[PDB]
């Protein structure tokens, strides 16, 4: 015989303080026992399990499940309890490749490595914890006791230890064959290259020879699976990719669960179908979790759905990544906090698409949302391609310059160019840096009674213009905003406004163009109509004229 | 040569911190660095029985062409036992901040000559990711004291004191202070003499070393010239209503720092409902009150003391045109240091690069003055900072930070 290299075992431990499982074996029918004895006898012959004496105190239950439409039983060793007690492992498959980062391949061959799985030995010192018992016929003899010598299917550590063991085996072959790519998924190896089929088939046989150094055999009747591959919800082809078919159901009525599944499908589709939207459909699940509750579809959601059905009318495919070319990302504003983007290298040939939704918040503006979308696309692009795309953005260079030089926070977007495709992102208002000569000065204030919720808002000006409005069901904060609104409403196109409201200044200095507060939205609407607005802050209750006068009028 | 036993803090597992996305350039640099480190026995490949992780990235030091590996041990440093075994504290040298020149040396390569406790190595695990996760991340752990881990200067301290004994005896007026991977060497000499003494000091470590990739570099500071920012009020011949309003606002803020500040008489000038741009003559009761406030503001703040048991906090404000103001404190309104920058290096069109360079300068000042790093309150959205700060980082340590989402009104008063 030909010596084979052993597969180094991974040392395994139980979590600190914990012991192995001691779980009672369920009674089984005489029929199941006979089937398990036959199954385990074969497993024992193949070296996967070994009979143990009565010293071992651990146990995991074993079951017999009838393979549907067949007289063949199959065994299930239920390791739920051992898994709770087994240490955590490094899990490598946490991040899966995105198809848009893959490279085009001329050939991709599949190799079955299911036999290698049971060549990976289990750490000798851990085997005792995998003990199980076949009950005896009529319970008149001791049950037959076994333990595993190989990685048990269903045990917590088997995926990680199998992956790590195969990686170590494959590393030297990949390193010395930089003209192929190797990928492990389940019990299959996927091998791709740009070589002429002859050289490619040679590499495959050389890989089989390399694997045989560890005694690992691969079926010679080559794999039935061939391009296209159905994988992790995608279809992989040699020179393009897409998502598996997206079929939106027809329904006369929709439940919470149906809408959750619909949005999940739209989200999955949005990575290659441009323009998918889910805002209005997602709004319907706000707060509720009555899985079976029916929700009427708003007219807004019906239009969104209809718009989506059209986008999904026919198949769309992405191309693969060419590292020799720049990556370009283009973004469009869609409305209601929704943004959509495409990443491509050659015009009209997208690698992938995607969307971004406004974060939950009281106040926002388009420039901030565009900025957030850019950072999201940047980070996703680092993951998939290892570098930042050049951006094409619907904002003028002069608009961006004005924004970031005057914004109170540090902010940055990477190399980008203006793309003139409406809706353009713009600054709707900008406050003055200095008081305006010749503009009327409005001293504003508001106050409310915490108990009655009655209040007043108003202003007094240097020209003797005055107004006070009585208010109900209000708060100090709302009356302070109401006073600023009144001054905007009653002033000319240029106006100086003096407030003592730190709350109102906090909001306005954040430069929102849209708010959850209808009062802030009204203030924004007025700001947009002005030519010049200077907002000045003074501390309350300090004898500052104008401020003192109106504070008295509204606090009465 | 023999390992110091090291433990985590009680009831505390190892770090399990996600590796953040790295550019192709940084991955390729780390693969080359780690391949060589593995050959030299500094690191070894690890298996899946090690579930721990600490992030890694790569930087380019101030004025260098070569990538340096930087491990972000912030989580491991929090979870590592405190080191007071052989000593009861290494009092921070209060004189370091008074020298005319302080040079900062990267001496971290020296730590690689001491082995790490075999039972602790698992907790230094890190991963080199692959683009698009197409190949399994490369997993390694340290066999020797790692750069950036708080225990490395502690364990290496004995070795370091003996390496420097001849240089200290022969240069007794020199202040030498070690923080993490840095050596701070302060003197009062002519900078030409200074650089020689520094190169003298390098030779001691190269001599003991028998090569360090970044020991030859030198970050030159001059803490004797570090400026502060007292509260100053305008001196004007013509005060508008708006000017006086701004003055009363600033004085109201200052009165939280200085007890005796008064505004009654200045407010009185704004008796009525006047146009913001109208000029108001100062009556003399107001001129006196203002002079009295000016004199108050020339004195130090009362009851300001440093407590080494409390966190330092650093706040930064963007003032525009490349200017940044900052304050370091432990208790509100009790500033231990204030300052202002404008000369931010090669970042005239990049806010975030400027802020990152300000964070590093403030941290350096904090190390020199108190021997620890402050917790930053940063005027930036989390997602913007986290996407970009690693691109401009040039220091071998990393401070902690939080984010300011609401505009502070006090920016106006530090301008
Ligand atoms: C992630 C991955 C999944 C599968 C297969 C998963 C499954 N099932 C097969 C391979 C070879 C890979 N690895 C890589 C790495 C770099 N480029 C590519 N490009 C590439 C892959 C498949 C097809 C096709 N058809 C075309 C190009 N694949
Ligand atoms: C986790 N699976 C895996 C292991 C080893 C390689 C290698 F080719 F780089 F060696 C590739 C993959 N995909
Ligand atoms: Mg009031």
């Amino acid at each position: 015989m030909v010596p084979i290299s052993p597969i180094e075992t991974v040392p395994v431990k139980l979590k600190p303080g914990m012991d192995g499982p001691k779980v009672k074996q369920w009674p089984l029918t005489e029929e199941k026992i006979k089937a398990l004895v036959e199954i385990c006898t074969e497993m024992e012959k193949e070296g996967k399990i070994s009979k143990i004496g009565p010293e071992n105190p651990y146990n995991t239950p074993v079951f017999a499940i009838k393979k549907k439409d067949s007289t063949k039983w199959r065994k299930l060793v239920d390791f739920r309890e051992l898994n709770k007690r087994t240490q955590d492992f490094w899990e490598v498959q946490l991040g899966i490749p995105h198809p848009a980062g893959l490279k085009k391949k001329k050939s991709v061959t599949v190799l079955d490595v299911g036999d290698a799985y049971f060549s990976v030995p289990l750490d000798e010192d851990f085997r005792k914890y995998t003990a199980f018992t076949i009950p005896s016929i009529n319970n008149e003899t001791p049950g037959i006791r076994y333990q595993y010598n190989v990685l048990p299917q269903g045990w917590k550590g088997s995926p990680a230890i199998f992956q790590s063991s195969m990686t170590k085996i494959l590393e030297p072959f990949a390193a010395q064959n930089p003209d192929i790519v190797i990928y492990q998924y389940m019990d299959d190896l996927y091998v791709g290259s740009d070589l002429e089929i002859g050289q490619h088939r040679t590499k495959i046989e050389e890989l089989r020879q390399h694997l045989l150094r560890w005694g690992l055999t691969t079926p010679d009747k080559k794999h039935q699976k061939e391009p296209p591959f159905l994988w992790m919800g995608y279809e992989l082809h040699p020179d393009k990719w897409t998502v598996q078919p997206i079929v939106l159901p027809e329904k006369d009525s929709w439940t919470v669960n149906d809408i959750q599944k619909l949005v999940g499908k739209l989200n999955w589709a949005s990575q290659i179908y441009p323009g998918i939207k889910v805002r209005q459909l997602s709004k319907l699940l706000r707060g509720t979790k009555a899985l079976t509750e029916v929700i009427p579809l708003t007219e807004e959601a019906e239009l969104e759905l209809a718009e989506n059905r059209e986008i999904l009318k026919e198949p769309v495919h992405g191309v693969y990544y060419d590292p020799s070319k720049d990556l370009i990302a283009e973004i469009q504003k869609q409305g209601q906090g929704q943004w959509t983007y495409q990443i491509y290298q050659e015009p009209f040939k997208n690698l992938k698409t995607g969307k971004y939704a406004r974060m939950r918040g009281a106040h926002t503006n388009d420039v901030k949302q565009l900025t957030e979308a850019v950072q999201k696309i940047t980070t996703e692009s680092i993951v998939i391609w290892g570098k930042t795309p050049k951006f094409k953005l619907p904002i003028q260079k002069e608009t961006w310059e004005t924004w970031w030089t005057e914004y109170w926070q540090a902010t940055w977007i990477p190399e980008w160019e203006f793309v003139n495709t409406p809706p353009l992102v713009k600054l709707w208002y900008q406050l003055e840096k200095e008081p305006i000569v010749g503009a009327e000065t409005f001293y504003v204030d508001g106050a409310a009674n915490r108990e009655t919720k009655l209040g007043k808002a108003g202003y007094v000006t240097n020209k003797g213009r005055q107004k006070v409005v009585p208010l109900t069901n209000t708060t100090n904060q709302k009356t302070e905003l109401q006073a600023i609104y009144l001054a905007l409403q009653d002033s000319g196109l240029e106006v100086n406004i003096v407030t003592d409201s730190q709350y109102a200044l906090g909001i306005i200095q954040a430069q929102p163009d849209k708010s959850e507060s209808e009062l802030v939205n009204q203030i924004i609407e007025q700001l947009i109509k002005k030519e010049k607005v200077y907002l000045a802050w003074v501390p309350a209750h300090k004898g500052i004229g104008g401020n003192e006068q109106v504070d008295k009028l509204v606090s009465a | 040569i023999e390992t110091v036993p090291v433990k985590l803090k009680p009831g505390m597992d190892g770090p399990k911190v996600k590796q953040w996305p790295l550019t192709e350039e940084k991955i390729k640099a780390l693969v080359e660095i780690c391949t060589e480190m593995e050959k030299e026995g500094k690191i070894s490949k690890i298996g899946p029985e090690n579930p721990y992780n600490t992030p890694v990235f790569a930087i380019k030091k101030k004025d260098s062409t070569k990538w340096r590996k930087l491990v972000d041990f912030r989580e491991l440093n929090k979870r590592t036992q405190d080191f007071w075994e052989v000593q009861l504290g290494i009092p921070h040298p209060a004189g370091l901040k008074k020298k005319k020149s302080v040079t900062v040396l990267d001496v971290g390569d020296a730590y690689f000559s001491v082995p790490l406790d075999e039972d602790f190595r698992k907790y230094t695990a890190f991963t080199i990711p692959s683009i698009n996760n197409e190949t399994p991340g490369i997993r390694y752990q340290y066999n020797v004291l790692p750069q950036g881990w708080k225990g490395s200067p502690a364990i290496f301290q004995s070795s370091m004191t003996k390496i420097l004994e001849p240089f200290k005896k022969q240069n007794p007026d020199i202040v030498i202070y070690q923080y993490m991977d840095d050596l701070y060497v302060g003197s009062d000499l002519e900078i030409g003499q200074h650089r020689t003494k520094i190169e003298e000091l390098r030779q001691h470590l190269l001599r003991w070393g028998l090569e360090p990739p970044f020991l030859w570099m030198g970050y030159e500071l001059h803490p004797d010239k570090w400026t502060v920012q007292p509260i100053v009020l305008p001196e004007k011949d013509s005060w508008t209503v708006n000017d006086i309003q701004k003055l009363v606002g600033k004085l109201n803020w200052a009165s939280q720092i200085y007890p005796g500040i008064k505004v009654r008489q200045l407010s009185k000038l704004l008796r009525g409902t006047k146009a913001l741009t109208e000029v108001i003559p100062l009556t003399e009761e107001a001129e006196l009150e203002l002079a009295e406030n000016r004199e108050i503001l020339k004195e130090p703040v009362h009851g300001v003391y440093y407590d080494p048991s409390k966190d330092l906090i650093a706040e930064i404000q963007k003032q525009g045109q490349g200017q940044w103001t900052y304050q370091i404190y432990q208790e509100p309104f009790k500033n231990l240091k204030t300052g202002k920058y404008a000369r931010m290096r090669g970042a005239h069109t990049n806010d975030v690069k400027q802020l990152t360079e300000a964070v590093q300068k403030i941290t350096t000042e904090s190390i020199v003055i108190w021997g620890k790093t402050p917790k930053f309150k940063l005027p930036i959205q989390k997602e913007t900072w986290e996407t970009w700060w690693t691109e401009y980082w040039q220091a071998t340590w990393i401070p902690e930070w939080e984010f300011v989402n609401t505009p502070p009104l006090v920016k106006l008063w530090y301008q």
